[PDB]
RNA sequence: GGGAGUACGGUCGCAAGACUGAAACUCAAAGGAAUUGACGGGGGCCCGCACAAGCGGUGGAGCAUGUGGUUUAAUUCGAAGCAACGCGAAGAACCUUACCAGGUCUUGACAUCCUCUGACAAUCCUAGAGAUAGGACGUCCCCUUCGGGGGCAGAGUGACAGGUGGUGCAUGGUUGUCGUCAGCUCGUGUCGUGAGAUGUUGGGUUAAGUCCCGCAACGAGCGCAACCCUUGAUCUUAGUUGCCAGCAUUCAGUUGGGCACUCUAAGGUGACUGCCGGUGACAAACCGGAGGAAGGUGGGGAUGACGUCAAAUCAUCAUGCCCCUUAUGACCUGGGCUACACACGUGCUACAAUGGACAGAACAAAGGGCAGCGAAACCGCGAGGUUAAGCCAAUCCCACAAAUCUGUUCUCAGUUCGGAUCGCAGUCUGCAACUCGACUGCGUGAAGCUGGAAUCGCUAGUAAUCGCGGAUCAGCAUGCCGCG
RNA sequence: GGUCCGGUAGUUCAGUUGGUUAGAAUGCCUGCCUGUCACGCAGGAGGUCGCGGGUUCGAGUCCCGUCCGGACCGCCA
């Protein structure tokens, strides 16, 4: 079938687990706890865009950092909503939590945000050509070494699904020394389901 | 008919045998792993996505 | 593709008489080490008793009497399936002779393996073995079809 | 274009026929030249246990399992040449379970809300599978400038919920396959008019579109190689729960001592055609040596290009139609998924003296263990039972490895082979072992004395054999994964 | 109407004579080959003899009769 995921291949050799803590004999419920907390932030902060979240379990008290740049408004006058969401987190996790927010510079070349973007104007009904083409030029203007974008599904032609891509530069997936960042997002429209995948090559790792 | 039976899974039955294991992230009754309480496809998804803090892809 | 050849299970290099060579190594195509070498030694001995002379001497005399020089291979040319004889290379010669030795050693059917191989050593030292029989069989059939080349 | 050089009528001919020559009807094409592909029982090179050279097998027998067919109330669905068939399913007594029989319920197994009681259900007796009927703590929390709010349920209601109810030919997300094959393409420029070509062809070379030299191409990308992991050789660091070398003492490194060595695992060093000689135009390479633990990508793993199969998956997900709430949605019990006249596949075990039985002697790696591993000891012939030591583990436990070797016996037979199927008595687990589990002691002992036409795997720690772990897990493995 | 023939696996022919054995191609079933089918290659069953009666230890095969077909003849005025 397909390839393996580049970042799944690169986990542990170039990439972090973003769950850096260790559990033993509480691994299970700890693990499903990281799943539902990720679900909570994912469908709460979907407006302000989140890419990835790192969970720390220092002295079993959970500790969170959240990435990306648009939550600069979450950091700002919305210290109240930061406190409220954190109160809901301690409502969900028993033992309390502490959260931090990390700004991301060049949020254009982060795969999660790219995929969420393409899913958004695919819901907003721009042509997939226009969406992919402006996004790819925006990333390689930002300084990415090479970007390939995917789309699949009923691309207007509901009677037969197909797939479309554009890519330039270099995207060496076969080289494990490369830094790759992968996203998938699922654009839902009246036609059914439209699939978005995107991955970014950003130079090698010495 | 999928979701009545997972309700049957969390709410307790009358005998110690009847607690058949399940994965609640994706409700497959077969092939869950006791170490994570999680079955195959929804294990592999989040495994490549980054969680399970110590899993790496084997090669020897 | 590409012809390759390799050493296997040769004994110690210096003062290698063939008797010590097959005393410490060699032949052993019966299976695994253990119940392959012990039995071979017993067969080798039960013929010193039978003929009071050198076991390895009569053993290579048996091998010599088993040694062929012609072996035939088939061909697809023509709708009649002609077969063409070729000269046998010496490594092929010794391994093939030893192959027939061991296979009608286990085929000849006496009560136990050591006397089976012992009688095979005698019946290959003299020319009255099944392996000697098939040796002359392929020899005479190669001489029969030798016209082709 | 057919009809058709046919019909008719003339003109020749001895004849065969020749010349002259319609139409009706019918089709929307038929054609010429060229391009890219594909194919060739066309040609030129090359590779792959592809064939050869061998080894061990399958189909012959029994048994396990999957599948087809048949049958049943149902034998739940999906899978179909390679590339479906010890496949989802890394485990069906109920559960799982969807299917069937019966007994049930309808805002409901369940989610968000609405309106009231406001905290709430639990727990044991009666019929009783659900569930009903009554009692028993029985509807009882927290903040409350004590007004009232919040949590957390109950009751009732209406929007709703639930669909393993189909559609992989609507789909996303997935996966196999050619194929680990060396191919696949693009920018710019030339040539054609255009289809397109050139790059990517030629000479040489390589595992490789690998590289070199040519050449209207010049470059670039996905590819390939490397970068990652492991396995091979060594240095330094650190010596305990490992090691024992010189020591002294034990049943045993056991201790007293000590990291020497092994080992552990981090950081490293090392192999790159590096060097020499030769061939090759000197180029790329190729061949042989010296070295070197390792030599020509050292071995193995991971890694799967553009695409093909409208391949499969609506059983993770989701517009689309359809299902109803007096059922395609729930609950409960029992049955079924394990049937059986046959066939196919994949495995296991045998047909024996390179053996079988009995006694003795050894020698591994890799993993697992807390509602867990469970030592020793005792009981029991044995499955196991009893009190129980230690271990969250380089300490303890699983855990006595087997094949192997030495000796005694059997003496070539349907057998001291082979154990199939049965009867009896038990062990464990589980509410429960009948459909429908595994194991033990018994007794009985099957066919089968190397298997047609055929057909498969395998280039060295491989094949072939030998055991040992793990997952799934109440109990269940000949299957799978991995280890030596 | 008389005479002579035969009545056998699903089909076509041997055996029907040897009183003392029911066979051969083809078809059909199963397996192999092939992508599939066909050829091609391994295996296997079947009839119990038109019918009825009689002889004999024993009738397919002996002897009668019935039925079914076929051949021949049915002439002289």
């Amino acid at each position: 079938g397909q390839k393996v995921n580049p970042v799944g291949l690169r986990i542990g050799v170039i990439r972090d687990w973003e769950s850096k803590w260790y559990a033993g004999k509480d691994y299970a419920d700890f693990l499903h706890e990281d799943l539902k907390i990720r679900e909570y932030i994912s469908k709460r902060l979907s407006d302000a865009s989140v890419s990835k979240v790192e969970i720390e379990r220092a002295a079993n008290r959970v500790n969170i950092t959240i990435h990306t740049a648009k939550p600069g408004m979450v950091i700002g006058k919305g210290g109240s909503e930061v406190e409220a969401l954190r109160k809901a987190l301690n409502s969900l996790t028993g033992k309390r939590v502490h959260i931090n927010i990390l700004e991301i510079k060049r949020a254009d070349l982060d795969a999660q945000l790219v995929a969420d973007n393409i899913a958004r104007q695919l819901e907003n009904r721009v042509s997939f050509r226009r969406a992919q083409k402006q996004q790819i030029q925006r990333t390689m203007r930002a300084g990415a070494q090479g970007v390939k974008t995917m789309v699949s599904g009923r691309l207007g032609g509901a009677d037969i699904a197909r797939s479309e891509y554009y890519s330039e530069g270099t995207v060496p997936l076969h080289t494990l020394r490369a830094d790759i960042d992968y996203a998938t997002s699922e654009a839902d429209t009246t036609y059914g389901k439209l699939g978005v995948k995107v991955w970014i090559y950003r130079g090698e790792v010495l | 008919a999928k979701k009545s039976m997972i309700a049957k899974q969390q709410r307790t039955p009358k005998f110690k045998v009847q607690e058949y294991t399940r994965c609640e992230r994706c409700g497959r009754p077969h092939s869950v792993i006791r170490k994570f309480k999680l079955c195959r496809i929804c294990f592999r998804e989040l495994a490549y996505k980054g969680q399970i803090p110590g899993v790496k892809k084997a090669s020897w | 593709k590409g012809p390759v050849a390799k050493r296997d299970v040769l004994p110690d290099p210096i003062y290698n008489s063939k008797l010590v060579s097959r005393l410490i190594n060699k032949m052993m195509i019966d299976g695994k080490k253990g119940k392959s070498q012990t039995i071979l030694y017993k067969s080798f001995d039960i013929i010193k008793e039978r003929t009071g002379n050198d076991a390895m001497e009569v053993f290579e005399q048996a091998l010599k009497n088993i040694m062929p020089v012609l072996e035939v291979k088939a061909r697809r040319v023509g709708g009649a399936n002609y077969q063409v004889p070729v000269e046998v290379r010496p490594e092929r010669r010794t391994t093939l002779g030893l192959r027939w030795l061991v296979n009608y050693a286990r085929l000849r059917g006496e009560k136990t393996m050591e006397e089976r191989l012992a009688n095979e050593i005698l019946d290959a030292a003299n020319n009255t073995g099944a392996a000697v029989k098939k040796r002359e069989d392929t020899h005479k059939m190669a001489e029969a079809n030798k016209a082709f080349a």
